Order: C-alpha cells, then structure tokens, then sequence
C-alpha cells in the first residue's frame, strides 16, 4: 500500500526513466535547431542560396552548410552511441536482477534492496522496469550476554546452529536472526575438545 | 571547459563568428557538466552506503585482532588511517605537476571543480563502514548495527566457508597472529612501492594527458596565418580577418569535440569501475 | 522627473506566428525596470524640448483629452537635412519625410504651427487612456509598434504586462538622432538597448509574458534553461570575466622618421633584373602618408591590412624598387610565374609585405 | 588592455621575478599566450596573467517556492568579485558574502548547523532554503553519529522483524530514432 | 512545390485552424521551423504539412 | 571465476537449471562455457501441510 501511495504522490521516484526520456528528446530538439545555424553561409535556409546565387558561388555556401550539418549528425550519433552503451549497462543489470531477484532469492547483500532478500516482483514502466524488492529487516533488538562455548563435564559444547545467550540467570541457545531461546541440549550442540 | 573562452579567448570578434556555429558550444559545456556531476554520484554510491557514522569503542578488545593500521589515526587533522595515508601519499606523488600546469593553463578557459565530498568526509565514511563491520558484522548492512564480539563474528565467517566454528575458537590466537602479520605485509607493501596503485595513478595521468593535449591544440595554426588569434585581429581588417579566424574556430572546435567525446567515454569507464566498487562495498 | 518601467514595452519581434512555446530573441528592447523620464505636458510643464533618439525610443502617454498628437524625427531639424514628420490631426494620421524647416516651438491648437516650409519630400502617407509606442530605425527602415489600453489612474505608469503590435514599416533611408513631441493647445520616454528576451506565446499566439534574460541571476537561469519555471538546483548560467580598466600602449621611443620619400621619389630606378633593395630600420614610419597619397595605381598587401599597417611594429623592413611594363605588374605577387616572376623578381609563397606600383610614362 | 610593440592582449601586468637573458623579448606559455614581456622603453620584465574569470553558478530553490537566489562565482576570490561581469552589482553589495573553496558564494547566509545536503555546492558545502526564510549554506552532515556499544561478551539479537518492500527502478530502452 | 512571398519549398498545403494575428505572415512549429503561411491574396491560413 | 572455478548459486548466471559446473573452451576472439546443470523433471502431485 505504501508503494501505491508513494508513486501516487512523489514526483522524484521515477527520475531515472524520465531523465532517459529527457536526454533523448533534448538531443533531437538540439539536432533540429542546428539546421538554423549558418556555419558562415549567407543563409541557413538552403533554398535561399540556390535561388540567390549562381552555381559556382552557391557551391561555396552550400558546402559550409553540408560541413556543419554533417558535423551536427556526427555529434548526435556519437553521443547516442555513448548513451546506448549506458542503456545497455542498465539493461544487463535489469536482466540480472530479473534472473537473480525475481526468478530466485539472492544471497548478495544490498543487491535486491536493503535487508535480507525474500522475493521481488517485476513491474513494467515506460522504457524501463520496476522491481518491488520484498525484504526482511531485523527489528526491536535486545541485549544479551553471550559466550563462544559452554563448558560442561570438562568438555566444550558449541552450537550446531545459532548462538548462546543468557538473560542473566539462565543460558539458552537461539538462532542468530530472531530471538527464540531454547534449552542448551546435546541435540543442538556439538562437542570439541576440553574447555581449556 | 568553457567552449567560447577556449576557442576565442578575449575576442568579441571571434565570439560573434562562433555564434554562427550555434549550439555546439552549449552541447560541449553541458556534456562536460554531466561528466562532472557523474563524479559525485560515483563517489556517493560507493561510500555513502552506510546510513549512520558508527564509532568504535575506546576499549578495543577485538580478541587479539589488531586493526590499528586500518582504523582512523586521531593524531591528524584529516584523521585518515595509517594505510589511508600511505595510499594518499603514493598517488599524490603524482597528483590529485598537472594541477599546477592546469592552473597555469587556466588562461585558456580550463577549470577544475572541487569534489562534493572531501578527503576528510570520505575517510569519515570509510571510518563508519570499518567501525560498523568490526563491531557488528554484516548486520549494520541489513539494518541496525547489532553488536557481537569480534571473535564470534569471525566464527560466523568461518561457518560461511564451511569450516566449523570450533576451528576458529580453538585456533583464535594463531588466526589473530596470521591476520596481524598479513596487515603488516600490506603496510610494508604500500610503504615499499607506488606501483601497486597504478590504476588510480593511470586515471590521473590520462586526465592530465587529455588536458595537456587540449592546451597544445591552441598552438596549432589549422592553416591560419598565425596560431595566436590576437595577431590576426591586430593585422587584418574584418573582411579578411574573418576568413583567417574561421580556420582557427573550426580547428579549435574540433579539438574540443574530440576531447569531450573521449572524456564521455572515460566517464563510462570510471562509472563502470564505480559500479563495481559499490558492489564490492 | 523619473519613474520605473514595470515590464512595459515588449513588442512582437517579427511577423511570425508562434504558439504554446517559449522563444528566445536578441533585439533592441526596453530593459525591464528601467529608469524612464517622465514629462507633464497639458494644455503643467509646456516647454517639452527636443530629446535624443539614441538606438531607439519607447514612448507612452497617460491621457484623457488627446493632447499629444505626434512627433518629429531627424538630425539637424533645419532643412539642411531630411526629417520625418508624424502627426495625428483631427481627421487623419499623416506621415511625411521632407527637408522641413520646423518651427522653434511646434504645436497644434484651429491651428497648425509645426513647420515654416517643406521641400524635397520623398515619402508621404495618410491614414482613462494609456497609449504606448516604440520607434526604431534599422536595416534600412523606420519601424513603429503600438498598443492602446484602458486605465483609471491619476499619475505614474501603471503595472502589468502588454505586448505592442507592429503598426507601420516605412522604407525611408534618412539618418535620425533626435526627436520632439507635438502637442495640441503626461508622457514617458524610455530608450531601447540590445537585450536577449524569452517570450511566452499562449495557445492563441499572443505574447503573454517575457523574461529580460540579463535583468538578474534568476532571470538568466530562466533564460538559459529556456523555461519560466526553474526547479531547485544549482545552474551554471554564465561566465564571470573582469573587463579591462584601461588600455596601455608601449611602442619603442624612437624619434627618427623613416626615409620613405627617397625611395618613392627617386630620379632613376633600378633595372628589374638587378632590382635595388634598401633596408629601413631604426626609424618611425607613417604608412598613412603612403596609403592616402592616392598617387599609386596599385596598392596590394599580403598578410597585412593597409589601414592597420600604421598600427603595427616590425623588426626590419626592406624596400625593393624597379621599373617594368604595365602588363607585368600583375606578375609582382606571390606564386606568380612568367619572365619577370621567374627570371627577375620572385616573391615567396608566404609573402608578408605590400606591393605598390604607379605609371611612370612621364619620367 | 596592453599593447607592447604590437603584441596585444588583456591582463594584469606585474613586475616579473623571471630573469630574462639580455637578448630575450617575450616569454611564452605552452599555448603560445604571452607569459611575460620586456617593456620596450624601461627594458624591465613584466609577468602577464589574465584577468580573472569563472563560472557563475546560480543556486535556487524552485520558483514555485521562492524567487530568492544565491550566486556562486566559481574559482574566484570574494575580494575580486564585485567589480564586473551581465551585471548585478546589488548582489555583491549585500551583507551575505562567503568564501567557499568552490569559489565566492554571494546571497547565502552561512550557518554553523549541519544538515543533509539539499543543494550541493562543493568541498563539503551545501545550501538550502530554510528559516523568515533564507538560503542558508552549511557543511553537509554525513549522517547520524552512533556508538555501537560493542563489548567482548555482549550480543544483540532482534526480537521482531519488519517486512519491507523497496521500489528499484531501472532504464531498459531508449526511443528507436533513425 | 510552393512559393509564398518568396518562401520557397515543397509541402502539403492544408486548411489551417491556427489563428494568425492580423500582421503575421508566416507560422512556425515549436522547433522554430516553418509550419503555416498566410495566402497573400485570400489572407487565409494554410498548414504547410 | 564463478561458474568454472566454483559452483554458482546465482540464478541463470551459469545457464538454465541449478548449476553443477562449467567447462571453458577457447574460441576465436572469445570464450565458450559449457554449463552443466541439474534440471528437475517428471514431477508428481502431492498433498502437503
Ligand atoms: C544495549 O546495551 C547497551 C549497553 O550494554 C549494557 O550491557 C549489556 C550486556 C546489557 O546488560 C545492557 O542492558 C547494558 O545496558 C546500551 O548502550 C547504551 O545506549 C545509550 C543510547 O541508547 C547510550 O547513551 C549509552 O551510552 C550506551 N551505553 C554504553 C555502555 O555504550 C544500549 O542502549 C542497549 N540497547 C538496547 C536496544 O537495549
Ligand atoms: C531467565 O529465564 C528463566 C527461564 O528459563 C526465568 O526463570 C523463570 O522465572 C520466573 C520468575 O520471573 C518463574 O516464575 C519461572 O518459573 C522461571 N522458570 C524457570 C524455568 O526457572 C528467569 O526468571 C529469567 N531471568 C531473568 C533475569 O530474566
Ligand atoms: C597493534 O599494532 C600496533 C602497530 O600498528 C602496535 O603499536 C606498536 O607497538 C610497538 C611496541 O610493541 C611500538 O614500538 C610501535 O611504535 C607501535 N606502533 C604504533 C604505530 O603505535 C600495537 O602495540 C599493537 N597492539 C597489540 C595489542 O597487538
Ligand atoms: C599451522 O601453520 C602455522 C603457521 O602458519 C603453525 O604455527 C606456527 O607454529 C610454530 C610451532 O610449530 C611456531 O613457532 C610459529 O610461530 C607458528 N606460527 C604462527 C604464525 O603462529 C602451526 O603450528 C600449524 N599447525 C599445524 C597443526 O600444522
Ligand atoms: C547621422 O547623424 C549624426 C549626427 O547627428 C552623425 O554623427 C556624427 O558622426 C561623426 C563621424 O562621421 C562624428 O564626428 C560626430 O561626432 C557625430 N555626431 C554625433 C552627435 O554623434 C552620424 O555620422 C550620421 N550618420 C550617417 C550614416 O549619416
Ligand atoms: C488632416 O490631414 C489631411 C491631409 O493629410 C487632410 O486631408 C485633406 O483635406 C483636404 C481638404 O482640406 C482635401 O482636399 C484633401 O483631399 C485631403 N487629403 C486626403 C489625403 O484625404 C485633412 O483635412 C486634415 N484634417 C483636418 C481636420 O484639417
Ligand atoms: C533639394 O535637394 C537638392 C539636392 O538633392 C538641393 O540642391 C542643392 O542646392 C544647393 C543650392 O541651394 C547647391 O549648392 C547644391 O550643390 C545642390 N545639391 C545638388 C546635389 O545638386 C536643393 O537645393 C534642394 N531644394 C531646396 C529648395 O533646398
Ligand atoms: C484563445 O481564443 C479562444 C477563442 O478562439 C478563447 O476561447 C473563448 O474564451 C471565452 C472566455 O474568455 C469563452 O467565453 C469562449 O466560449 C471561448 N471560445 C471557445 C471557442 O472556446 C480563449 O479564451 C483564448 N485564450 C487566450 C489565453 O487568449
Ligand atoms: C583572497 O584575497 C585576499 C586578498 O584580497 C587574501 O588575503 C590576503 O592574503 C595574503 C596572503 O596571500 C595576506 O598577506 C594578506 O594579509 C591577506 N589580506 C587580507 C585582507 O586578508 C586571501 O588570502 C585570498 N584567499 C584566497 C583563497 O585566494
Ligand atoms: C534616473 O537617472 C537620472 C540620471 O540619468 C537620475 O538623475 C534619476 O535620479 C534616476 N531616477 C531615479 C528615480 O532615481
Ligand atoms: C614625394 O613627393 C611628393 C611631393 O612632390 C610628396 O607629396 C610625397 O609624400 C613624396 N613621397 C613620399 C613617399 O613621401
Ligand atoms: C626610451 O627612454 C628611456 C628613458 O625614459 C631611455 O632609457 C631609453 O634608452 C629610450 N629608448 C631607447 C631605445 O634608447
Ligand atoms: C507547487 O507547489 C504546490 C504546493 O504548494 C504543489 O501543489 C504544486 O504541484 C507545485 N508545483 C510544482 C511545479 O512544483
Ligand atoms: C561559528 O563557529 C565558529 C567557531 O567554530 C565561531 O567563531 C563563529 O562565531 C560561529 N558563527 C556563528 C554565526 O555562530
Ligand atoms: C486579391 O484578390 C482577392 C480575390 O481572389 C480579393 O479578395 C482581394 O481583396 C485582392 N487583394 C486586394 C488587396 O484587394
């Protein structure tokens, strides 16, 4: 529900997609306006020159426009080739997050959002993709005393999974990412060596 | 780099001709502006991955592990670590002559903007990241910094590689001694030779080389009767000066277009390195 | 008296329809919030003297009884030159360009006392309130813009925006530097300046707003972003660049005048096969004496402008002199060939001097 | 403006410490601009450096919020800004002038508080429109400062959790121009 | 092909809904490129498509 | 590094199915990976709780 409300309200969330539209539209508008530039010709309206000058003078004026207009396309295509490489990188990333966050569960920290990744849902957007990363965030932590091992009967016991904790009077074993205490037991500990 | 101030210098006469080429100088200024803002974004996404500036405790009982080379040195104004000084020196022994050259070459409309985050702030983020790690494991990444004894953090690290945690606790003194010695080898290696940091010094040398090329391109004639544009203005009347100036404008503009294009490509190379560095963080 | 031009004086810069768009134009405009001069003519300040025209004039009137009736434009205003008359009589607007001898104090009243005589007339045409006008001489024409608007005020130029439409476009070639108002027995004058303006065209293609791109940093951001609305940020608008306080000239302090006279007025010249060379050095020249002599049939300079030649210094100068046929003068140029250029006097491809020649059939 | 023997340009003529050899007349920059010149009458040597310049970067909240602005004269010292530029001297005469390492900032109120970076400026400085409103300028705060309460026998364990949903957005295509 | 008052080109002359002001002779797209013209005899407006 | 020198849990990084191992082969101006993967097959329905 917060996603729906947020996208209904803030303008800045989809900045990456709107920017990609802005840069490409801005480049086209700039490329068009370069047709109005003279590049030293007596007019940028090419039909003026051919009506106004005789051929051997016109060729001098026309070749200035051809030079500058060709230089305008080379500038456009060069910068579009570089922008295409940037979009390719985002596309390879989005494809990798589709593979690993949507089709899977990713152990990669902060790859599929903050917190431990649970799952992700893809949503389409204009010229882009949106991933709704669902994640588990540890909350409301409490402090405990802890120890690496329990010495019992002269032998050291270690947790099979989890960690030892004490509430100040009693010792328990619990899983690392959620406090669920249990009695320290030969079923949930393993021995190795003496206590020293 | 200001396109008009590079191409024409002080000349209003040249500037009026440069308007007939239209948008090219606005495109070049705007493209370089994009590259410039990209550098702060690249820095932000690597280091500002930590929401809070975590502090180490004064009682640094990390179970025999000795981070003193890598933790901040309080004795200094920048408060870098010891290793962060060795890093800072070996690259600044290049640059971070090029700045002095660029400052002399500033006469031609070059300028270098300061980064948004200073060395002091970036070292403050690396402090927060490092202090978070050793005190709280990966937990400061996923959420709140849940403190855990570092001996037990390292025992979790051992479980991750499929070695049972008793192997840590039974060998902790040996494991700490190996770690402390290996950090020593890093300190010695960076103190010994600059050549390890070649990747950083190369991007510095490439940016210095690009500007020193762009400056020398002003000395070209491009066929004009003089390379020094003030000569033409001193020496020809407008009808003839315009033809000579337009040669310089054309060649100086193609010098910027080449430079800006190559810097746009280098900006993508560095951003790909910053995306990797952010992922490694 | 003075007052402030609250964004008044915008006008449609060209006869092109545009709509739903912001367009940047560079032209002579009245700068926003300009210090405009205020005059109190009524049938009280009656003197209303001649004013300069400068690069162009904005004029406005706040009126109720049609007291202001026209203007005269010109330079000497004394029949020694042509001048432009514009007058609105009780039945017609009238426009004339004649060698007027204007009256010392032109007025209307039953009375028309604008000029004593008119001659050599080369153009004529005959056609609560704020009336606004702009006048320009440009590109071979005299161009006029106007609008009229209802008001209800006792004094001073009102607030708010209104774009003046083009009125008339006179193909008249006269020089203008001064003007004066014609009155029938308050108005405001502002002067145009070259400014960049961003003009907002509505869906009907009227200009509804403008930004004076030079007025202030925010306006410059608006203009450099081509937008009337600017989001939060930092915008690299412009270059700061300190202007020179003054100009310093340091030529060498040599008083010895260069002996050009003895090379041009020599009695006998050298044979072109053995062309003579005289070194000119350690002296001060005055090439304007040579160039302005008008005694030479040909005066061609390579790599140096003849007029700027007097504003430059040289390390050495060599004067070469010889006599050749008139048909051979064309060979005395860089890259030339022929009996003279090939076997008598060859100039380098990158020659930097001047070639001067004149007919000597008298000597 | 200077014109020595026809060699003409613009700069701040300065007494040189650079010891020209007795025959030398000009000193040159790598770009063939004049680094130094000999006066043709006193024969003294002058350094030439250009009159200062820099990017005028204008700092603004949205025009929806305010028409106040601050101006950063990038790379120039505040003692040199007020004289010239296309001219807005009424800014330079204001009470708010502040030398950042990015350049002279005019029209922003320097404050000793620190906040998240609203509008970036450079060298750790940022600016924001805040209260009676003004554009303030401040060293950015990197984040809340936290002591982890580490100890060699203390562990914290989460007793609860939050399921979070995070929106990530990625570009995939751009318009297929030809 | 068209010539209007010297404005020479090629296009598809189409009956315009764009209301030129009485002094305006030509009309342009957002891009500052030709888009309409006033006929010099009928004074109607044509979209130069 | 990840598909040949290791076993990669990254979904669809080393081919379709659960990655077992990959073999590198040289090719002109390139590399070819033969990704060996476990694909589960012939599923049957069950009630579950
Ligand atoms: C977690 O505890 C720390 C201090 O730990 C103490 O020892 C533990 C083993 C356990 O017995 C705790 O109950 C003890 O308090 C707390 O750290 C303090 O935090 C406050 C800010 O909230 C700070 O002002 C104090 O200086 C901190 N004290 C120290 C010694 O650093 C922390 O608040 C506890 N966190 C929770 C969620 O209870
Ligand atoms: C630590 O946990 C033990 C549980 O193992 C707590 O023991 C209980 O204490 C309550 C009184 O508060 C008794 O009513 C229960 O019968 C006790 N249970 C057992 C199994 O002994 C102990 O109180 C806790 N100590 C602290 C300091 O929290
Ligand atoms: C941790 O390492 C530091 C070195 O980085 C040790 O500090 C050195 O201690 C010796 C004495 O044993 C001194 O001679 C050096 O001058 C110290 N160097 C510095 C930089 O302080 C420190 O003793 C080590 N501590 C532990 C507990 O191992
Ligand atoms: C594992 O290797 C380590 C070396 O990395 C051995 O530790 C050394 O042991 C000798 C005594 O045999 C000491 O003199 C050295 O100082 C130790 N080195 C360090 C760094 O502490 C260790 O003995 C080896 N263990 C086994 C079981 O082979
Ligand atoms: C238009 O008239 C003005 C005089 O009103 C002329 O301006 C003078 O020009 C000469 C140079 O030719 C100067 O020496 C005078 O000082 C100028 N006078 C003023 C008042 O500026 C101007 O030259 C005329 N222009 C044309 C094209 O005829
Ligand atoms: C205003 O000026 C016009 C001339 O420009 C006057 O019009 C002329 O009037 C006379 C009669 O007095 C006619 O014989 C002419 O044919 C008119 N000329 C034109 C072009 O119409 C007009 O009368 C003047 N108005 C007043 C009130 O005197
Ligand atoms: C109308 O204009 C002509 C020139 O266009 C004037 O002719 C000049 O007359 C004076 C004598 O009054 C001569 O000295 C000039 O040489 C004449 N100029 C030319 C070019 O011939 C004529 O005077 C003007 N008419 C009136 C009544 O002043
Ligand atoms: C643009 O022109 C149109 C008409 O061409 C105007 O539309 C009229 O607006 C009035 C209100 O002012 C309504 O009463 C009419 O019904 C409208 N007519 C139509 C056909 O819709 C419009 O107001 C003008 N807008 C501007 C900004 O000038
Ligand atoms: C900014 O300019 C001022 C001068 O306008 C500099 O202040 C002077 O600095 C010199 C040393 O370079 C001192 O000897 C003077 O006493 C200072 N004068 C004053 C009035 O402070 C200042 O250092 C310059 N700062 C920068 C960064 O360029
Ligand atoms: C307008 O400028 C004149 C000088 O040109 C000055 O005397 C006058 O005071 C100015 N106007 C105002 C309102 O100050
Ligand atoms: C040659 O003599 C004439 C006078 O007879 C003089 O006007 C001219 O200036 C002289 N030539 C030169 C180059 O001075
Ligand atoms: C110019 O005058 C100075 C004295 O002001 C003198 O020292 C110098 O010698 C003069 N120039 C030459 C070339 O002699
Ligand atoms: C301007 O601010 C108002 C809130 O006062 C908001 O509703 C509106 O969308 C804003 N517009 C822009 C363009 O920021
Ligand atoms: C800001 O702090 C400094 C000390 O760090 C102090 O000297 C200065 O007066 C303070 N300024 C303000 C406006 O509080
Ligand atoms: C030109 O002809 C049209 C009829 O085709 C007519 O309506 C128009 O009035 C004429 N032009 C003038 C100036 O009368």
């Amino acid at each position: 529900g917060k996603i729906q409300d947020s996208l209904s309200s803030t303008a800045s969330a989809l900045g990456k997609l709107q920017d990609v539209v802005n840069q490409n539209a801005q480049a086209l508008n700039t490329l068009v306006k370069q047709l109005s530039s003279n590049f030293g010709a007596i007019s940028s309206v090419l039909n003026d020159i051919l009506s106004r000058l005789d051929k051997v003078e016109a060729e001098v004026q026309i070749d200035r426009l051809i030079t500058g207009r060709l230089q305008s396309l080379q500038t456009y295509v060069t910068q579009q080739l570089i922008r295409a490489a940037e979009i390719r990188a985002s596309a390879n990333l989005a494809a990798t997050k589709m593979s690993e966050c949507v089709l899977g569960q990713s152990k990669r920290v902060d790859f599929c959002g903050k917190g431990y990744h649970l799952m992700s849902f893809p949503q389409s957007a204009p010229h882009g993709v949106v991933f709704l990363h669902v994640t588990y965030i540890p909350a409301q932590e409490k402090n405990f005393t802890t120890a690496p091992a329990i010495c019992h009967d002269g032998k050291a016991h270690f947790p099979r999974e989890g960690v030892f904790v004490s509430n100040g009077t009693h010792w328990f074993v619990t899983q690392r990412n959620f406090y669920e205490p249990q009695i320290i037991t030969t079923d949930n500990t393993f021995v190795s060596g003496n206590c020293d | 780099v200001d396109c008009t101030m590079y191409i024409c210098g002080d000349s209003t006469e040249c500037s009026n001709l440069l308007l007939q080429y239209g948008s090219f100088c606005t495109q070049l200024n705007r493209a370089l502006t994009g590259i410039a803002v990209e550098q702060d974004k690249n820095t932000q996404e690597v280091f500002a991955q930590v929401k809070q500036i975590y502090k180490t405790p004064p009682i640094k009982d990390f179970g025999g592990f000795n981070f003193s080379q890598i933790l901040p040195d309080p004795s200094k104004p920048s408060k870098r670590s010891f290793i962060e000084d060795l890093l800072f020196n070996k690259v600044t022994l290049a640059d971070a002559a090029a700045r002095d050259l660029i400052c002399a070459q500033k006469f031609n409309g070059l300028t270098v903007l300061p980064p948004l985050l200073t060395d002091e702030m970036i070292a403050q983020y690396t402090s927060a990241l490092l202090a978070g790690t050793i005190t709280s494991g990966w937990t400061f990444g996923a959420g709140a910094a849940l403190q855990i004894p570092f001996a037990m953090q390292m025992a979790y690290r051992f479980n991750g590689i499929g070695v049972t945690q008793n192997v840590l606790y039974e060998n902790q003194k040996l494991i700490a001694n190996q770690f402390n010695s290996a950090i020593g080898k890093i300190q010695d290696s960076l103190s010994s030779t600059a050549s390890a940091l070649g990747k950083l010094q190369d991007v510095v040398n490439q940016n210095a080389q690009a500007l020193n090329t762009l400056v020398k391109q002003l000395s070209s004639n491009f066929g004009a009767i003089s390379s020094v544009l003030n000569d033409i203005l001193s020496r020809l009347d407008k009808v003839e000066a315009e033809v000579q100036i337009d040669r310089l404008i054309t060649g100086r503009l193609q010098s910027l277009q080449t430079y800006v294009t190559q810097q746009l490509i280098r900006a993508a190379e560095i951003r790909a390195s910053a995306n990797l560095a952010a992922t490694k963080m | 008296a003075y007052t402030n031009s609250f964004t008044r004086g915008v006008y449609y810069p060209d006869k092109v329809f545009r709509s739903s768009v912001l367009h940047s134009t560079q032209d002579l405009f009245l700068p926003f919030f300009s210090n405009v001069t205020w005059f109190h003519a009524i049938h009280k300040r009656f003197d209303n003297p001649v004013l300069p025209f400068n690069d162009g004039v904005y004029f406005a009137s706040t009126e109720k009884s049609n007291i202001i009736r026209g203007w005269i434009f010109g330079t000497t205003l004394d029949s020694k030159t042509q001048s432009l008359l514009i007058v609105n009589n009780a039945t017609n607007v009238v426009i004339k360009v004649c060698e007027f001898q204007f009256c010392n104090d032109p007025f209307l009243g039953s009375e028309f006392r604008v000029y004593s005589s008119a001659n050599n007339c080369t153009f004529e045409y005959v056609s609560k309130n704020l009336r606004e006008f702009v006048f320009k001489n440009i590109d071979g024409y005299f161009k006029i813009y106007s609008k009229h608007t209802p008001i209800n005020l006792v004094r001073d130029l009102p607030q708010g925006f209104s774009a003046l439409e083009p009125l008339v476009d006179l193909p008249i070639g006269i020089n203008i530097t001064r003007f004066q108002t014609l009155l029938a027995l308050a108005y405001y004058v502002g002067y145009l300046q070259p400014r960049t303006f961003l003009l907002k065209y509505n869906e009907n293609g009227t200009i509804t707003d403008a930004v004076d791109c030079a007025l202030d940093p925010l306006s410059e951001t608006k203009c450099t972003l081509k937008s009337f609305t600017v989001e939060k940020g930092i915008y690299q608008t412009s270059n700061f660049r300190v202007q020179p306080t003054e100009s310093i000239v340091r030529f060498p302090n040599i008083t010895n005048l260069c002996p050009f006279g003895e090379v041009f007025n020599a009695t006998r010249f050298a044979s072109v096969y053995a062309w003579n060379r005289k070194r000119i050095s350690n002296c001060v020249a005055d090439y304007s004496v040579l160039y302005n002599s008008a005694s030479f049939s040909t005066f061609k300079c390579y790599g140096v402008s003849p007029t700027k030649l007097n504003d430059l210094c040289f390390t050495n100068v060599y004067a070469d002199s010889f006599v050749i046929r008139g048909d051979e003068v064309r060979q005395i140029a860089p890259g030339q060939t022929g009996k003279i250029a090939d076997y008598n006097y060859k100039l380098p491809d990158d020659f930097t001097g001047c070639v001067i020649a004149w007919n000597s059939n008298n000597l | 403006n200077f014109n020595f023997n026809g060699l003409t340009g613009t700069g701040v003529l300065t007494e040189s410490n650079k010891k020209f050899l007795p025959f030398q007349q000009f000193g040159r920059d790598i770009a063939d601009t004049t680094d130094a010149v000999r006066d043709p009458q006193t024969l003294e040597i002058l350094d030439i450096t250009p009159c200062s310049f820099g990017g005028v970067s204008v700092i603004t909240p949205g025009t929806n919020t305010s028409n106040q602005v601050a101006v950063l004269y990038q790379g120039v010292n505040c003692t040199e800004v007020p004289v010239a530029i296309p001219t807005w001297r009424v800014y330079s005469t204001g009470s708010n002038v502040f030398q950042t390492r990015a350049g002279c900032l005019i029209g922003a109120e320097h404050v000793n508080n620190s906040y998240e970076c609203d509008i970036p400026i450079g060298a750790g400085i940022c600016a924001s429109y805040q209260t009676s409103q003004s554009i303030i300028a401040y060293t950015m705060s990197l984040g809340a400062e936290n002591s982890v309460a580490y100890s060699n026998n203390s562990i914290a364990i989460p007793t609860n959790f939050t399921i979070s949903v995070t929106t990530e957005i990625l570009p995939v295509s751009m318009t297929k121009t030809s």
